[PDB]
């Protein structure tokens, strides 16, 4: 079955309209993966980097590029960044400047928020080719974590504890016998949004859903992580060993991890339905 | 800055909130995105969840100005989004100035609103009109102002009717007439006595008694120049609602019935002086009485029993200091004189009582009217003038 | 004949009202087209006002940038 | 009666015509309302940038 063709053509129809319906684009992003050629466009549109009207994209990208170059040149002028500075750290400093949270000098150690943004920025670099697009996608994504999900993300660990049992109760019982449930890497999974845990070629399938309003996809991604590694987790026998394994999971099974996490999230939270 | 003032509004002085409301009002016009939502938010925060009088008056005035300017195009959207959604709680509101200004707003709005949201605006006006055992002699005057919203609601119904009578859909004038009449009847069911209620009855009856009707059953009212305009949609005629352009049944029987109760129960002489002063002219239009379930018998009974017994003077108040039974004769005789024309539609006991009242009038200063009336009675009522 | 005459008069006054209604809706449509062109014009005006704000702040940062480059050069 | 019924029928037909025309005008007004909504959404869409 050529369902990939159906998905791509439906998205091209959603993108053909002179006004892009962000609600339909969100529902599509929930229900299907984004083709890689339209992922940056659709992420820009849902993150509000580009407005719904397609005509306005040229001028708004001029605005975004001007803002990016102005902030970057300013960081160069106050010597906060340099040409050697990694692109992710450049994005971190640009975000700090734009949010008014720039330190006095780059030698000031990173705050936890800074490391979280840096991790998401590193992951974005591999997903988005263009530096301006990558920076804007990164900043809007992290801002969604701090604004659209400031209350939802803290609930995610409990949702993990719930759905983990609901798919294999004995597995969560195995974890709680180790009393390792509060020591699982929730800051990685839900503040850094699996940046640095999954390869970006499949972390992007997660982030399609995170952009389109779903941070529970993160819960199900973690759940499918532990379901995929049942053979290993049921052989794990210590809280610290579990914590270290979960921060460095084998990356080979990650494509299937995210695919089955999306399947699980479509099974437990239902299939998205187009509005009438 | 005004976001900060909004997020500390409770602690602000009133003038600061006035400036905030003026600023947000600047933000509310169709040129600005989500202006309806901005108005709804301002209304919620500073009317629905604010309790200071001046702030709510200012936001109500902002809503009034927004409606004054933008009812040209966005009347339906504004009514749905803001007015029905926010002013519906006005009947339960504790601020008398705010309630009065809110029914003035709802009235001015409903006068022109010809959409299907007029029923929703009359819902709020009605629930305002749907309005003590202990009062001190000066506290009566202070409390009296707590009912001026009922006054503006019913005087607003007068303005609304003067407009809605000539405009479709005809159910609007029908509802206004039913509310105006059923409320002026609620006055007698509850036996209201306060001067606010007296003035309400006076003004409402003065408007109601000016309802004329032509031979085509069409209701009519005078303009500013006193020239009658007959309504092409509203007709005095009784339609049973049980099992073409739809036509407004505005039956005169409802107003007639409360005129009966006004003759039987009213205490304010300024009202009876009006009802008796305008009854003869109204009684000229036999189309009104005959096309509706009016009862001429009850009318003659009310007038005759008013003259026959002293109980009317024990019921009246506010009459001139020298008011007497003779004055009552002078006022009722004109109505009986006009009522002679309904002899074929009056019970002969009532005709006998009416002839007796006219005969009794020869003692008083209305002797000329009584003799003239009795001459017509002789021609028209031979079997009882014998 | 009275009912028939009444039915006509309801219809004939309603025609005059409906023609005033169509005239009023056409005039409202005209003033609404004019208002859309005025909000489109205010859109240009506000966009260029924001552009001028940006250019002025860009020049202010340009002066400070030259000051920073001079002060660094003097270090 | 015959004159009145000719005039009743013609005026009722004219009323139907005018009501359809007025419905068209109302539809145009609604369309222009959402056109203004679209316009100011586009305008603020790049004003925010």
């Amino acid at each position: 079955g050529f369902r990939g063709v159906e998905e791509k053509k439906s998205l091209e129809i959603l993108l053909k309209d002179d006004r892009l319906d962000t609600e339909k684009l969100c529902t599509f992003s929930q229900r299907f993966p984004l083709p890689s050629m339209y992922r940056a466009l659709v992420w820009k549109v849902l993150l509000g980097i580009l407005p719904p009207h397609h005509e306005s994209h040229a001028k708004v990208m001029m605005y975004r590029k001007e803002q990016y170059l102005d902030v970057l040149h300013a960081l160069k002028v106050v010597r906060f960044v340099s040409d050697a500075t990694p692109q992710a750290e450049v994005y971190l400093r640009m975000y700090q400047l734009e949010s008014g949270k720039l330190p006095r000098s780059p030698s000031f150690p990173l705050e936890p928020d800074d490391e979280v943004f840096l991790a998401i920025a590193k992951a974005m670099e591999e997903m988005v080719e263009d530096s301006v697009d990558c920076y804007w996608i990164t900043r809007r994504f992290v801002n969604q974590l701090n604004t659209k999900y400031r209350d939802s993300l803290p609930q995610l660990p409990k949702a993990f504890e719930q759905y983990l049992n609901l798919e294999d109760g004995r597995l969560l019982t195995h974890l709680r016998m180790c009393s390792a449930a509060p020591k699982l890497p929730y800051d990685l999974w839900f503040k850094r949004c699996f940046a640095g845990c999954l390869p970006e070629s499949s972390l992007q399938r997660v982030w399609d859903k995170v952009v389109s309003g779903s941070c529970k996809i993160l819960v199900f991604v973690a759940v499918e992580i532990l379901l995929t590694f049942k053979i290993k987790v049921m052989a794990l026998n210590s809280a610290e060993k579990i914590t270290k394994f979960l921060e460095n999971i084998p990356q080979d099974s990650s494509d299937a991890i995210v695919s089955k996490a999306i399947d699980l999230w479509h099974k437990h939270c239902g299939t998205p339905v187009h509005s009438s | 800055y005004f976001e900060l003032v909004e997020r500390c509004a409770d602690q602000r002085p009133e003038s600061s909130l006035l400036n905030l409301i003026s600023y947000r009002a600047q933000s509310i016009h169709p040129a600005k995105d989500g202006w309806i939502q901005n108005l709804q938010a301002l209304m919620e925060r500073f009317f629905r969840s604010e309790s200071r009088g001046a702030v709510r008056i200012k936001v109500l005035d902002v809503l009034s100005f927004v409606l004054l300017i933008n009812r040209q195009f966005y009347e339906e959207e504004l009514i749905n989004s803001v007015v029905i959604s926010q002013l519906s709680h006005i009947p339960e509101d504790k601020d008398h100035q705010v309630r009065k200004l809110a029914t003035q707003l709802l009235v001015d709005l409903a006068e022109g609103c010809h959409t299907h949201h007029f029923n929703s605006l009359l819902d709020i006006i009605e629930k305002v009109m749907a309005r003590p055992p202990e009062l001190e002699e000066r506290d009566v005057a202070a409390y009296s102002a707590s009912l001026e919203d009922v006054k503006t609601a019913v005087l607003g119904l007068l303005v609304i009717l003067q407009t809605k009578l000539y405009t479709l859909p005809a159910s609007h004038a029908t509802r206004v007439y039913e509310m105006l009449v059923s409320h002026i009847q609620l006055h007698y069911k509850h036996s209201y006595t306060l001067p606010i209620a007296s003035s309400i009855r006076l003004q409402a009856f003065d408007f109601l008694l000016l309802l004329r009707a032509d031979s085509l059953h069409r209701l009519g009212l005078p303009n500013k120049d006193g020239v009658v305009r007959f309504s092409p949609y509203c007709v005095c005629d009784y339609m049973e609602p049980e099992r073409a352009v739809r036509l407004g049944s505005v039956p005169y029987s409802l107003l007639f019935r409360v005129l009966l109760q006004c003759l039987k129960q009213e205490s304010d002489w300024k009202v009876l002086k009006l009802v008796l002063g305008r009854l003869p002219e109204s009684l000229r239009y036999k189309v009104l009485i005959f096309t509706s379930p009016c009862s001429v018998d009850q009318l003659c009974s009310a007038l005759c029993s008013m003259l026959s017994g002293p109980k009317t003077l024990e019921r009246l108040r506010g009459a001139p200091e020298g008011f007497s039974r003779t004055d009552l004769h002078l006022a009722v005789v004109p109505v009986l004189t006009a009522l002679i024309s309904y002899h074929n539609y009056l019970d002969k006991t009532k005709q006998r009582e009416m002839v007796y009242c006219l005969e009794q009038g020869l003692i008083h200063r209305c002797a000329s009217q009584c003799v003239v009336a009795l001459s017509i009675c002789s021609v028209e009522m031979p079997d009882i003038i014998i | 004949v009275l009912q028939q005459t009444q039915r006509l008069d309801t219809s004939q006054k309603r025609i005059l009202e409906l023609e005033s209604h169509l005239a009023k809706k056409d005039h409202l449509l005209l003033e609404q087209k004019k208002y859309l062109e005025d909000v489109k014009l205010q859109a240009r005006g506000q966009l260029q006002a924001a552009e001028s704000r940006y250019e002025a702040q860009k020049r202010i940062t340009q002066v400070f940038e030259l000051e920073i480059l001079d002060l660094y050069g003097r270090l």
